[PDB]
């Protein structure tokens, strides 16, 4: 909870992060932060949070799915 | 006749994290304060290790009842889903927050060196969470907590919840309009009522509110002499002379350090008392969401259909569905029907008889059928059942073994 | 480890105090020492109960799981593994408890295309535990949960109403075993 205007570096909504670029691509989180940043090694990158795959699912009428 | 209600039931889930500056919350800017406190052992760290492990177990429990898939469902792009009107529930684009207007009206609604640290979830992503548990047990009826999602027709899994309640299914199917008209009438309703009622916020709030007081009381407890000369470090380090002034801060600091102690048990039992109701509010969304859960008085006060979370500032809402039954209708009854020296019992339901004639029906709905021997199973004979009454039995294929 | 904290006394050894100062000044350092030490036993044992509180609440719950897990069947949807239910055993560990849930997951799906009710003969049919699948041309009545398929009968299937109140009904025959066993 510090805006870094006086002391990379990527602002967060928790922050200020020293030593973490910012990449627009995001996936799982491994070390929490706060307000939806988890950083891991992958150097040290920060992503926004993937909550997981979109995996839609269709829907009608008279559509069933059976187990076989 | 049976009337369909939803009940609002508020549970909390995570108060917000909390980070305390030890040694700046003591005594600030003074070397004697630091010779004075670093020679106490360590009672400083204890307290920001006891509140770091609070707030990682916030954190945890906001992970445990709001994310119990691990998939994000969206839902299909047809509104119409069997007649029930699915918009005061299922999110809109159209907002700028990508919530329901349950969740908007439920938001608006609830309204040094101490730190308040941001929550690793944010509100969206809550949001989104919600979005997908509405998508899976909408779309996908209950048979996606368990395995893969897999597609069910609305009004079919409509039905298969009234026959969770030992309820044939025909009757939804004879009764469609009247139960969709029945529950788009209660959603509206309960969406008025969620604004109108000013006290049905009363554990947010509460939670919320203490919270504010108990840091509040901390910083007002910080400008209180304790007994000592003053309560201002630049006026007790410098008009006073050390050999007094050295216990005047011993007993200042002593002081200052059995507030803080006493804040931190409090936080202590407070998220103790919070983790108690977010495992309550992870069962409640594992059983009553996620699939039917038959016992009474857990789910919604009656028997229970399903039910849909929405999400909440600092904890979460439920939005259950009953099935309450009304317009009750005296009858006569009798536990066995006797015939040719044998009993006669019935297999699903009750005999009931209005007048001089005698109907076998399922239990909590009238349907008079005639009695066959396809809705009995006889045992024993005529002479030992107490309160039996003589009546004949429609023999299934009489006028078709003859012709 | 709060032993050796001198509590803003001259030293945190009472044989050392009391063979080197007066009794007057004693006193006092030994009282400082005292408060101190008295204050860190107090932290300890309230610690020691929210600690036992909250291990007091998992152990009602691991007791709660054993009796509801591992004696008997539970219908509750994943309160115990992640599936359907079928047992679990429980395993001794040291401090605690590991239990093996067993579960039950119907992966491997296949979609089909299907209706509420079928219509025959003026009147309505509806499935008896099942639920009415067809694979495009014929139908079937099916498990809820595994897919055994099964020519329509009248011994798996109760009549009610007609045709004209249920909606999405389709028209196709019923089985009746009687109508090949009257003409044998
Ligand atoms: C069961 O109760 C519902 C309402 O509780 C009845 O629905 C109403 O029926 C009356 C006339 O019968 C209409 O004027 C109302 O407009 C209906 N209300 C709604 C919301 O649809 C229903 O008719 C009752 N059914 C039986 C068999 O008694
Ligand atoms: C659900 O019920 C509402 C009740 O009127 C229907 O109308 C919406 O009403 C709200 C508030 O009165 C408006 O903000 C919406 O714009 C209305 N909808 C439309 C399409 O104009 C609503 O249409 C119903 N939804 C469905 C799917 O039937
Ligand atoms: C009890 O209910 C049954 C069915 O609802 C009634 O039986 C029918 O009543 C109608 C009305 O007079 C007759 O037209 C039918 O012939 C009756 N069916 C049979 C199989 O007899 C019965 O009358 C009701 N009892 C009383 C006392 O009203
Ligand atoms: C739908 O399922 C039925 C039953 O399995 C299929 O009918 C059988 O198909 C096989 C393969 O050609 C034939 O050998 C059998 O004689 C059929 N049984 C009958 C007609 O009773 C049917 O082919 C399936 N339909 C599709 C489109 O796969
Ligand atoms: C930090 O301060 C600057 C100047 O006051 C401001 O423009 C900026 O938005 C601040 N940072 C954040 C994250 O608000
Ligand atoms: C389901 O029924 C609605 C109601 O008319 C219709 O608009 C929609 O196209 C139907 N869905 C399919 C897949 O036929
Ligand atoms: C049923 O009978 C009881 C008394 O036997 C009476 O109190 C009650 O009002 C009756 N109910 C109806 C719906 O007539
Ligand atoms: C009618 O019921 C009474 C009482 O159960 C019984 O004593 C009597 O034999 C019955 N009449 C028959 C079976 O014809
Ligand atoms: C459902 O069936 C249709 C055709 O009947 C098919 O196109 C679709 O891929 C199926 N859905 C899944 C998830 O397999
Ligand atoms: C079923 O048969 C009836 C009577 O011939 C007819 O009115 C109805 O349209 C038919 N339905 C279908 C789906 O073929």
């Amino acid at each position: 909870g510090v805006n870094c205007t006086e002391v990379n570096v990527f602002q967060t909504r928790a922050g200020c992060l020293i030593g973490a670029e910012y990449v627009n691509n995001s996936y799982e989180c491994d070390i929490p932060i706060g307000a939806g940043i988890c950083a891991s090694y992958q150097s040290i990158i920060a992503y926004t949070m993937s909550l997981g795959a979109e995996n839609s699912v269709a829907y009608s009428n008279n559509s069933i799915a059976i187990p076989t | 006749n049976f009337t369909i209600s939803v009940t609002t039931e508020i549970l909390p889930v995570s108060m917000t994290k909390t980070s305390v500056d030890c040694t700046m919350y003591i005594c600030g800017d003074s070397t004697e304060c630091s010779n004075l406190l670093l020679q106490y052992g360590s009672f400083c760290t204890q307290l920001k290790r006891a509140l770091t492990g609070i707030a990682v177990e916030q954190d945890k429990n906001t992970q445990e009842v709001f994310a119990q898939v691990k998939q994000i469902y969206k839902t299909p792009p047809i509104k119409y889903f069997g007649g029930f009107n699915f918009s005061q529930i299922l999110p809109d684009p159209s907002k700028p927050s990508k919530r329901s207007p349950i969740e908007d009206l439920l938001f608006n609604k609830v309204t040094n060196g101490l730190t308040v640290l941001p929550p690793l979830l944010t509100d969206e992503m809550i949001a989104q969470y919600t979005s997908a548990l509405l998508a899976g047990t909408i779309t996908s009826g209950w048979t996606f907590g368990a395995g893969p999602a897999l597609q069910i027709p609305f009004p079919m899994q409509m039905a298969y919840r009234f026959n969770g309640i030992g309820v044939t299914q025909n009757v939804l199917y004879e009764n469609q309009k009247l139960i969709a008209n029945q529950f788009n009438s209660a959603i509206g309703k309960i969406q008025d009522s969620l604004s109108s009622t000013p006290s049905a916020l009363g554990k947010l709030q509460d939670v919320v509110n203490h919270n504010a007081q108990a840091l509040n009381t901390l910083v007002k407890q910080l400008s209180s002499k304790f007994g000592a000369i003053s309560s201002v470090l630049n006026d007790i380090l410098s008009r006073l002379d050390p050999p007094e002034a050295e216990v005047q801060i011993d007993r200042l600091i002593t002081g200052r350090l059995q507030s803080l102690q006493t804040y931190v048990t409090q936080q202590l039992i407070r998220a103790a008392e919070i983790r108690a109701s977010a495992n309550l509010a992870a069962t409640k969304m594992s059983e009553c969401v996620l699939g039917q859960s038959k016992r009474v008085d857990f789910c919604g006060k009656g028997y229970h259909l399903m039910s849909f979370p929405q999400s909440a500032p600092h904890g979460v809402v439920f939005l259950h569905v009953t099935y309450v039954p009304a317009q009750e209708k005296n009858f006569t009854t009798a536990p066995a029907i006797c015939h040719d020296g044998k009993a006669h019992f019935p297999r699903e339901g009750v005999f009931v008889s209005n007048g001089t004639h005698w109907f076998v029906t399922q239990r909590n709905f009238y349907e008079p059928q005639i009695i066959t021997t396809d809705n009995t199973f006889v045992s024993g004979n005529c002479d030992v059942v107490i309160g039996i009454v003589n009546n004949t039995v429609y023999d299934p294929l009489q006028p078709e073994l003859d012709s």
